[PDB]
């Protein structure tokens, strides 16, 4: 599937040909875009940008039936709102394209230029939408303070529009997620609870299950295993009954929490259960996380399995998984006073941390 | 005549507005269900372009409420990645036609002069 | 000493009284500001804001010799550039005030509003200056990508003005520092070298010493101990001869590097040397870092001293120092296969990391 | 008459400009040394306000270069956290006076009509 940002930048190129009134080139690019979309990931925002460009493209044809500069002013002046919106999209999707190739500094620059176009748009939801999507980007970029800044602007507008409950819940998740980055799970919890309540009002089962899962993970990480297990099982129930595709993630949290709580026998039950729900189509690695739980919390640690999994993770550059699993292994070995093994895993932890950071900075100004 | 454009996205509204003004129509615009209903009640449009994909208030709900205000209402629905059952259902409720996004500007323009 | 941001927000309050034409209040606040400045840290930007406010305050008096709204338009309209600059400062210093109290989300919001005022200022250095100072803030906020974005805009403008070599060197240091955050010391090095070359051209000894020190730390962290030691000694020379106040920091890098290189006897010499240069007036903790080096790299580890130092650091919430020292201790104990001790320090490391993160997020939206 | 304002900071230049226009003077402005020298050569100001704290080119350097263009040049220096030796040195070179920042607008205004 083609990322919509990739299609967005080709539209930007299409636009360039239009503004220089090159019909042959514009037609080629227009034809290519119409093919790429047939294989593009879902993005209704991209399709809007496409349709507006189709209109702008037609304007070019209608005005060719004079210097480029002159002809350009003739078309744009009467089309202020169109020209302004196109400019906004070209910058937005260019920013997302840079973001998708991990050119973060470039992305930020486009995000900033894009925002400057918002004031010329008489629509508060459009503004919210920009802040929300950018907030997610900054979060992935681990610029968590900036993410919070933006997401708080989105949520403000969303709350003024009670019909936008979905975005409100998603905004609450983002806020909680951001707090999690600073290990302030207690600060995240209130937002997760509001999300749960809102989700139940609109009777959305998926978001009820997800909210409950998020609450459980919050408690698990804050150190309240009892509340964690309680909510995991609540999420499990709603999952098994109405949203089964969440079961693997739900059962892994439950299992991990039970293992850390010393209830490994009970955990092994949900581990085997989760392994049976996993399908080949899946794109997640819960299979490998489940296998790691079995190996490390087993009466006698399965060191070979552990090595193969960590090696597997190393291969796909899954350093976050390495850090988390290595953290667990270190604690398990410490518990039996096997400190040499422990130290070995602690070194893997510190290594994984540095490998994550290095992967976050690929530019070279 | 009067054309009511209903869509939650600024982009679509700008587009169809520029398209229908060029044809000489008197165009109205709404971002959500309530605004759309108030305009139907007050202006009584001759044709409606309704986005069935609006947050918080599904088009199915909006559609029936428009039939309440006017029975012979002329409504064309448009969708982006919309279900086939919501399209089929909308038809049974007297939908003149359905335009998938991204819709062709010419097609939807010719369809307007038709059912109008 | 009073932080200039604190004085800045009082000036903001002073401004509020002016715009509502309250002479008594404006006079009180004006009098207070003039006292605070006598005890304020150096900040020529604050003093400019003060002098402009003094002028704005006088305009108020000259126009009182009509509603507030009307009278306000009468004064502001003819004073576009003044009103615009005042607005810029009020937002800027308010952002810095929030930054200084670790209200980072608030700070960002003011930084953004402040930037929007720049386009109305016909001065490229003023723009650079904003980007530079904000870049430093984002760096301290560990929003390193955003920091890089801003600092690259500053450096661009500075390079267009060859007379601003100092800011250019400082900008290079910031860029290097940012790369360091992602453990890309190899990416930082080129900028440190350009800084060194520039510093030698302008014959600035302090920045020559600092550049050499930065290069040495870069090599030390990239794993080139020989180059590290070589540059440390270069920095040491220029220090002893022209900038002695850098000696403690220079001798600590040299010592630490020598200890990690297994040359502890040579290191102990520079450790004792650094302890003799430290003065009571100092605000740094190189004294405690020196003492930690002695304790942990000693033939027989001084565990009691180590515990007292780490406890001391804990008290002043110096979690960065705890992490670094604990990292060293863990490696030293591992080298003698004392893994129980090692594991203990690894736990202190992971703890310190989380304590740092928690201290970065004090807000509670 | 002609007043040359020399300062690297936009804020100070805006301020003194508004102050001296109010007095009816013909004001010029410079952000750095070279601009200041070009203006002295071309316009030949009757009074100069020189910021001794300018990056890359110290006021001491700028001052002598102004004495080159004109010997009877009238220059008042202003400083922010400036050394006492640079003030003392500037005086020996024929400095009419020195104004510490933040300077009082009235004081520097009265000083202008004086040495002018
Ligand atoms: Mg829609
Ligand atoms: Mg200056």
């Amino acid at each position: 599937a083609i990322p919509s940002s990739r299609v967005g930048v080709k539209i930007n190129e299409w636009y360039k040909m239009i503004r220089q009134f090159s019909v042959p080139d514009a037609e080629i690019l227009k034809a290519e875009v119409e093919q790429d979309i047939q294989q593009m990931e879902e993005d209704q925002d991209l399709l809007i940008y496409y349709s507006l460009m189709c209109f702008r493209h037609q304007l070019m044809l209608d005005y060719l039936e004079p210097t480029v500069t002159e002809l350009l002013e003739t078309i744009e002046t009467p089309q202020k709102k169109l020209t302004g919106l196109l400019k906004y999209y070209s910058l937005f999707f260019r920013g997302m394209y840079e973001f998708d190739q991990k050119e973060y500094v470039e992305a930020i620059g486009y995000y900033r230029e894009a925002e400057k176009e918002l004031p010329f748009v008489s629509d508060d939801i459009e503004k919210a939408e920009f802040h929300f999507k950018v907030a997610e980007a900054y979060y992935h970029m681990k610029q968590t303070h900036v993410s919070m800044y933006h997401i708080l602007q989105a949520l403000d507008i969303y709350q003024n529009h009670p019909l936008y409950s979905i975005r409100t819940i998603q905004s609450l998740f983002v806020i909680a997620g951001n707090y999690d980055d600073f290990k302030h799970y207690d600060k995240a919890l209130p937002h997760l609870e509001a999300a749960l309540e809102l989700a139940m009002d609109i009777q959305n089962d998926r978001f009820i299950a997800i909210s409950l899962l998020n609450i459980a993970n919050s408690y698990d990480r804050s150190g309240d295993d009892q509340m964690a297990v309680e909510h995991f099982q609540k999420a499990a129930k709603v999952s098994r009954e109405k949203v089964p595709d969440l079961l693997p993630k739900v059962l892994f949290g439950l299992s991990w929490t039970l293992c850390k709580a010393g209830q490994t026998q009970k955990a092994f039950q949900f581990i085997e259960e989760g392994l049976d729900h996993i399908t080949a189509r899946s794109h997640k690695f819960y299979k490998e996380l489940f296998l790691f739980l079995q190996a490390v919390y087993k009466e006698t640690v399965d060191e070979r399995k552990i090595h193969d999994l960590l090696s597997y993770f190393e291969k796909k550059n899954l350093h976050a998984y390495i850090e988390a699993c290595a953290r667990s292994a270190a604690a398990v070995f410490e518990s039996s006073c096997h400190f040499e093994q422990a130290a070995a895993f602690y070194r893997k932890v510190l290594k994984a941390q540095e490998d994550i950071l290095k992967g976050e900075c690929l530019y070279a100004y | 005549e009067k054309i009511l454009i209903v869509d939650d996205q600024y982009g679509i509204r700008i587009l169809l507005n520029e398209v229908f003004n060029k044809e000489g129509y008197q165009t109205f615009q709404a971002a959500n269900g309530l605004q759309a209903l108030d305009i139907v009640t007050k202006e009584r449009p001759d044709l409606v372009l309704l986005d069935m994909k609006i947050p918080g208030m599904d088009g199915i709900e909006i559609l029936k409420r428009m039939k309440v205000i006017d029975e012979n209402i002329r409504v064309i629905i448009m969708t982006a990645y919309g279900e086939l059952d919501m399209i089929q259902e909308s038809k049974e409720l007297g939908a003149l036609t359905h335009f998938a996004k991204p819709f062709d500007i010419d097609e939807i323009r010719d369809a307007v002069k038709k059912y109008l």
